[PDB]
């Protein structure tokens, strides 16, 4: 018996990079998943460097950033690449997200590490959101202060709980320490439950674009799915470098390059961009309540995607009516997007509601319907 | 053919050569970050006078 | 002399016409407005920014790479 | 969804002649641009089968008709990672797109479903 | 040629030894050759080229 | 509900052989310059439609929306924001 | 919104710097600083920049000492723990003009100057936004804008009332290189080096980018080279089937 | 400009030198220590501070 085999450690590795087998079929939407890898290493080779040099007072956070910027050999570039992969973390996210629901990844057997996905992107976001803070820009403050004044609106005990969270009754300095501490720890956290979907989804077995078993035909995941993976690590590096190093600053908000001023509140208080369909989502609601509880729910409400789906078929690549309407679901994602960085003024408000009732209907009305009749289409269709 | 293996290992060895490259690039520049910055290398080169120095 | 000071004459005169007569109408428009009395105690009192706006986008337009050829 | 419960709708439309008369052109177009067959599947060969119950209706799939499907699933899975689509004798005819599978997990299933309606009877 | 798979390719010793070799070639040849090119395109632009007033 | 090798859990095959040959022994880019145009033609084609609708709908939507936004933001628009107010 | 609540949006003119192989021109760097130190820095301070930034960009070490020695600042306290000054040396950052928020607003009817060093990475528009609000002053605000007091009409500016008055006209400088200096030359110097001190790993990045983009397009292309070869017995892969 | 105020209950007990070189000067060279660790910052801690007050 080869070492790779027999000796525990290594068989580990084995299983999951070496002789793990996969489907022979996967497709480039395959390979969002090690983008994410890459972009989690990314982010914790220049997040730990960072930290080498930030420092979590308030009253010299911003200026530990402009001289990472300014003195720190390379400063720049370990805080652009930190800043745009936090961007890219999210499209490759959203497409491996994506690419999980065309093709049904999250139906029997694969439910579990569907679930944990779901978690594994809460965690990015809060991670994504604390990050933002510590730069303590004018975006930073005017983004905590309003993102944690929503738990305000928890009935009873809502108040204390923010200032719990802030350290004091509005954010300062307690707040920024606090987020330094957990923003090092959360990408930690998101790894782990990263390695749990994976072990979760080992004894399944990655879905594959048919839908059908591969069982019948199977590839090692080394050499085949290696060398097919660094196309796209070639490809994202390529995109990587475009933003980092000619156009750093295309994806952010330049009031975060103001100092945050408790005083001053800047024209405009939209979040990044990843985060702005969600954001639409809340506005959308009139009670703040409500808002908070919709916000939640649109993304908790992909928990409920393997009962709502009563397809007897695995996946969209065969069901035309189901690629139309997730065609719709995925093009109101973005407009939701767009929404979020309007003005709240007419006539985008009416729009906004129904972009947001529209996103809700998919999961509770329209698949539920489609995957219904379409079971009959098959059925009756191939007699 | 050897010429015909010798051509794929020129591909894959190019690869090597440039990942390598990249590699050390990427090493070098992204360490750098841990060597003196910039503030600290201007604390250097401290004058001092020796008007105020008495003897002994 | 300042090169700018032409190159926007000359761009109000020429491609950007239409919006220097829109500008100017509202002008003679507005100030009228304000002579007369009881112009104080209106609810609406008009600008000319709109047009003004119109008229500067245009000519920024038509000048912008020829101002910079100039430096 | 149950396939039970696929076919016992289907079998409410074939029923009623208005249903019918709309649905079925429908349901054959719908077919027709779903495409599975470019891929020289039969319909049955696209049902999920990491079930309990679909893992036992396999199981009791005539050893021919195993077979047949075995290479049916290898042959498509090659197509889709060349990107090309079967030509010729490959494409499955309409004719020949037989629901092999549908009696057994219909077996399978009616069982599983009396287990669980008699698990719960109340003597009277 | 087959001379040349049998030296630098055959064993994987001396395929890595080549391949950090010109990495290493590659390395200094193109930091150089980049600089110049650099240099060229930002022509009177660069510190460098005004320096000589001061 | 899958194994490893040798028991990977497929029903039995039989009657299947499978050929291939080495990639030293292959073209790797024989027939690119045909299936980059024909086949990608081919494969475009046929799913244009799912992504052409729904970008054609939500860009129309946008579109009219932005365009209404300005509109109300404008002198012309005053009677009509009032109201929308 | 109202296009006035917003600002007028700056036009995008030809910066030497615009265009992915391009620096900054450092002839037009200095004359920049020139216009900073002559103009602005009576109201606004540039804090983030030391005297040794500008050495090797826009000065060489000699000019840049001379500019730091002609200052003073605080010193460690003597031997009797009195206070102190020493000269500016290199390590020293360029001092503001206020020395706090306070008397920043008091000597501008309110308003605050902000610091200079990030303001091209803090507005929409950037190098742009700062050309166009300095040139953009009208002779007169448009015909039916009510200016605040101590406000000056300015397009670019979200709201139109800003606290800075016009203050490049022609000549207010004397560019030592003999430049014309014109109100436009002087806001495209001082914008192209408030740019710069922004992002003074600019020129750098931007080198370093060109090769990034070499090295991963080959890489990318060699890799797309090797997957293939690795994949093709898969592709490549034939079937016979004889039922049994 | 700089203002004074009257001290509140946030405030720290101010030293009686500005510095460190107007408290060796003050002592003939000798810098008196802090002494809010002073207990903990000696072996001995309060046996400390008592055997050297009165020794
Ligand atoms: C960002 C980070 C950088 C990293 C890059 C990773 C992106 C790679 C990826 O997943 O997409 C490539 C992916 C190619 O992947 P593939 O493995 O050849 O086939 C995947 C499809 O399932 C195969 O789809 P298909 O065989 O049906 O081909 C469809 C495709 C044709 O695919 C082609 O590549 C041509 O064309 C379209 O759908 C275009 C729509 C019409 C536009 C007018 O591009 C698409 O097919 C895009 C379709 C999305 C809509
Ligand atoms: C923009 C809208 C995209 C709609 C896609 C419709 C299908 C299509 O044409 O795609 C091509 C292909 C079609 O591939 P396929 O596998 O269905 O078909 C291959 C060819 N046959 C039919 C022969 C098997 O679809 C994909 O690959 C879709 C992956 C989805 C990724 C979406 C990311 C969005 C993020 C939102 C998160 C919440
Ligand atoms: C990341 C750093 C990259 C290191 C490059 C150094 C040489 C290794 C290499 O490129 O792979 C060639 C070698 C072998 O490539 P190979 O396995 O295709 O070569 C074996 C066949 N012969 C020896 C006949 C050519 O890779 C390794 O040994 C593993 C190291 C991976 C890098
Ligand atoms: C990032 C930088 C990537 C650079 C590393 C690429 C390898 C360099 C060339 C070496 C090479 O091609 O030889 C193979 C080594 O590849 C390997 O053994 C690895 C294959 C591919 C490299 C990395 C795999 C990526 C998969 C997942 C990406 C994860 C991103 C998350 C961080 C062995 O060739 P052979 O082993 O086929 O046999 C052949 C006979 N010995
Ligand atoms: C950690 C962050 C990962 C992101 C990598 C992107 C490029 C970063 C490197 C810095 C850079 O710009 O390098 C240039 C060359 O590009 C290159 O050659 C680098 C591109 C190569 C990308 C892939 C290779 C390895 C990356 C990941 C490996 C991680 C482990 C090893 C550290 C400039 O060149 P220079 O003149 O600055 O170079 C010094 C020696 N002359
Ligand atoms: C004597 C006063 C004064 C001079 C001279 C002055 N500024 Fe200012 N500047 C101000 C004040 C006050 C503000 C803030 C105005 C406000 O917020 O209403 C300001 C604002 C700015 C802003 C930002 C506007 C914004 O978006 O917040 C920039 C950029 C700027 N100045 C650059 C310059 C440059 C470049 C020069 C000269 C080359 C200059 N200033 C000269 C007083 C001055
Ligand atoms: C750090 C974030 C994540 C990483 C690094 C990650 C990584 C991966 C990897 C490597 C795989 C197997 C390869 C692949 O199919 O692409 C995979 C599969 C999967 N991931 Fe993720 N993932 C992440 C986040 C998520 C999220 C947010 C979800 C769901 C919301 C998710 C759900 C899944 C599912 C369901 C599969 C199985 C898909 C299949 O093969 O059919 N993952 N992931
Ligand atoms: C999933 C992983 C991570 C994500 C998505 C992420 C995201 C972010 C984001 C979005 C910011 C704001 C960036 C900016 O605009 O400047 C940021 C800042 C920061 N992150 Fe992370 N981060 C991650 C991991 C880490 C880790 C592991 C560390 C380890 C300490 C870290 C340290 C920092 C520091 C110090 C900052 C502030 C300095 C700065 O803004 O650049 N990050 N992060
Ligand atoms: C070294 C052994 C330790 C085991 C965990 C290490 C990683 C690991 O398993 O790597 C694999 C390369 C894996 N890819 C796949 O599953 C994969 C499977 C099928 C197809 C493709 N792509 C198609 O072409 C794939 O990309 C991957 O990227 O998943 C990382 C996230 C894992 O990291 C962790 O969970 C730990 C932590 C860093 C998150
Ligand atoms: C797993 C790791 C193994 C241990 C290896 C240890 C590596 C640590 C090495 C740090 C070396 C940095 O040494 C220094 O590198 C920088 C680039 O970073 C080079 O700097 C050169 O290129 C950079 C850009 O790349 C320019 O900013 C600079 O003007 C130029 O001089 C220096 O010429 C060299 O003096």
């Amino acid at each position: 018996m080869a070492l790779r085999k027999k000796n525990s450690l290594l068989n580990m590795a084995n299983s999951y990079v070496l002789d793990s087998p996969q489907p022979s079929n996967l497709n480039y939407f395959w390979n969002f998943g090690s983008l994410l890898a890459l972009c989690l290493v990314i982010q914790l080779a220049t997040g730990i460097t960072l930290a080498m040099h930030y420092t979590s007072h308030a009253s010299l956070a911003f200026d530990s950033v402009e001289h990472i910027m300014r003195d720190v050999n390379f400063g720049w570039f370990i805080r652009y690449a930190h800043a745009n992969t936090a961007s890219f973390f999210f499209i490759c996210i959203y497409a491996h997200m994506g690419r999980n629901i065309y093709y049904g990844s999250y139906k029997t057997p694969r439910v579990l590490p569907w679930s944990i996905g779901v978690i594994i992107f809460l965690l990015l976001i809060i991670t994504a959101f604390m990050g933002y803070v510590l730069v303590f820009g004018q975006m930073s403050l005017w983004g905590a202060t309003v993102i944690c004044n929503l738990v305000s609106a928890i009935p009873w005990l809502g108040e204390d709980i923010v200032h719990f969270l802030w350290g004091g009754f509005s954010v300062g300095n307690p707040t920024l320490q606090r987020f330094f501490a957990l923003h090092y720890l959360m990408p930690f956290v998101l790894a782990v439950f990263a390695l749990l979907h994976l072990i979760a989804l080992h004894t399944a077995g990655s879905s594959n674009p048919l839908g059908i078993t591969s069982n019948v035909d199977k590839l090692s995941m080394h050499p085949y799915y290696s060398f097919k993976d660094l196309i796209t690590v070639f490809a994202f590096l390529l995109m990587f470098t475009l933003f980092v190093f000619f156009s750093p600053d295309k994806l952010g908000h330049p009031d975060n390059y103001i100092p945050a001023n408790p005083m001053v509140t800047p024209a405009s208080i939209v979040p990044e961009w990843y985060l702005l369909p969600f954001y639409a989502i809340l506005r959308a609601i009139p009670d703040k309540l409500g808002g908070v509880i919709a916000m939640v729910a649109a993304i908790l409400i992909l928990l409920i995607l393997p009962i709502v789906d009563r397809s007897i078929i695995r996946g969209n690549a065969f069901k035309p009516i189901s690629k139309l309407l997730f065609g719709f679901f995925i093009c109101n994602f973005l407009l939701l997007g767009v929404l979020g960085q309007v003005h709240i003024e007419p006539p985008f408000i009416v729009l906004g509601q129904i972009c947001t009732i529209f996103y809700f209907s998919y999961f509770l009305i329209l698949l539920p319907m489609v995957s219904t009749i379409e079971n009959i289409f098959f059925y009756i269709g191939s007699l | 053919t050897d010429a015909n293996r010798l051509f794929s290992y020129f591909m894959i060895g190019s690869f090597g050569m440039l990942s390598a490259a990249g590699a050390k690039a990427t090493v070098q520049d992204f360490l750098s970050n841990m060597s003196a910055s910039a503030d600290v290398l201007a604390m250097a080169k401290v004058e001092v006078k020796l008007g105020a120095i008495p003897l002994g | 002399p300042d090169p700018a000071i032409a190159l926007h004459e000359a761009a109000a005169e020429g491609p950007c016409h239409d919006f220097k007569h829109h500008f100017d109408e509202c002008v003679e428009r507005v100030t009228k407005a304000q002579e007369a009395e009881d112009y104080d105690h209106a609810e609406y009192k008009e600008d000319c920014v709109e047009e003004f706006f119109h008229l500067q986008h245009c000519i920024n337009d038509n000048t912008a790479d020829k101002l910079f050829r100039v430096l | 969804a149950s396939i039970t419960s696929v076919v016992k709708t289907s079998e409410l439309i074939l029923k009623s002649p208005l249903l019918s008369k709309i649905v079925v052109p429908l349901a054959k177009t719908y077919v027709k641009f779903s495409g599975y067959r470019q891929l020289g599947f039969k319909m049955n060969d696209l049902i999920i089968e990491e079930t309990p119950n679909m893992q036992l209706a396999l199981r009791r799939l005539p050893p021919t008709e195993s077979y047949d499907r075995v290479y049916r699933l290898i042959r498509a899975t090659q197509f889709s990672l060349s990107h090309k689509l079967a030509t010729g004798n490959d494409i499955t005819k309409p004719e020949e797109d037989d629901h092999y599978l549908i009696p057994y997990i219909l077996d399978v299933e009616a069982e599983a479903f009396e287990k669980d309606a008699l698990d719960n009877l109340e003597v009277v | 040629a087959t001379t040349f798979y049998n030296v630098f390719v055959k064993r994987n010793s001396a395929f890595v030894a080549t391949i950090l070799a010109s990495a290493f070639v590659f390395d200094m040849t193109f930091e150089t050759a980049i600089d110049n090119f650099w240099d060229r395109i930002n022509a009177g632009k660069q510190w460098k080229d005004i320096r000589h007033k001061y | 509900y899958m194994g490893w090798w040798g028991h990977m859990g497929s029903p039995p095959q039989k009657g299947i052989a499978g050929y291939t040959i080495s990639p030293f022994a292959a073209r790797p880019f024989a027939g690119v310059v045909h299936a980059a145009i024909f086949n990608t033609f081919r494969r475009t084609k046929n799913q244009a439609l799912f992504v052409i609708l729904p970008v054609s709908f939500f860009y129309y939507v946008w579109t009219q929306a932005s365009e209404k936004n300005e509109w109300l933001y404008t002198k012309a628009g005053r009677h009509e924001l009032a109201k929308a107010l | 919104m109202t296009a006035a609540e917003h600002g007028l949006h700056p036009a995008e003119y030809p910066w030497p710097q615009n265009g992915m192989l391009s620096t900054f021109d450092h002839a037009s760097l200095r004359r920049g600083y020139q216009v900073y130190k002559e103009v602005c820095a009576a109201c606004h301070s540039l804090d983030r920049i030391a005297w040794r930034n500008l050495v090797g960009v826009t000065h060489t070490t000699d000019e840049a000492k001379a500019f730091a020695e002609e200052l003073e600042y605080d010193d460690e306290p003597d031997d009797e723990g009195n206070p102190r000054k020493r000269p500016g040396k290199l390590a020293d950052y360029i001092p503001g003009p206020y020395p706090n928020e306070q008397a920043a607003r008091a000597a501008n009817q309110g308003a605050l100057p902000p610091d200079l060093s990030l303001i091209a990475k803090a507005r929409h528009g950037g190098a742009d936004y700062i050309f166009a609000l300095l040139t953009g002053y009208p002779d007169e605000p448009p015909a039916g804008v009510v200016l605040a007091p101590g406000m000056n009409y300015n397009p670019y500016f979200p709201g139109g009332g800003i606290g800075m008055a016009r203050t490049l006209f022609d000549g207010v400088v004397e560019y030592e290189d003999g430049t014309p200096a014109t109100t436009s030359q002087m806001a495209k110097d001082v914008a192209a080096f408030l740019t710069w001190a922004a992002e003074p790993e600019h020129d750098e990045r931007k080198k370093l980018g060109l090769k990034a983009i070499i090295v991963i397009s080959a890489m990318l292309g060699l890799s797309v080279y090797i997957k293939k070869f690795k994949w093709s017995p898969i592709k490549n892969r034939k079937f016979i089937y004889n039922p049994p």
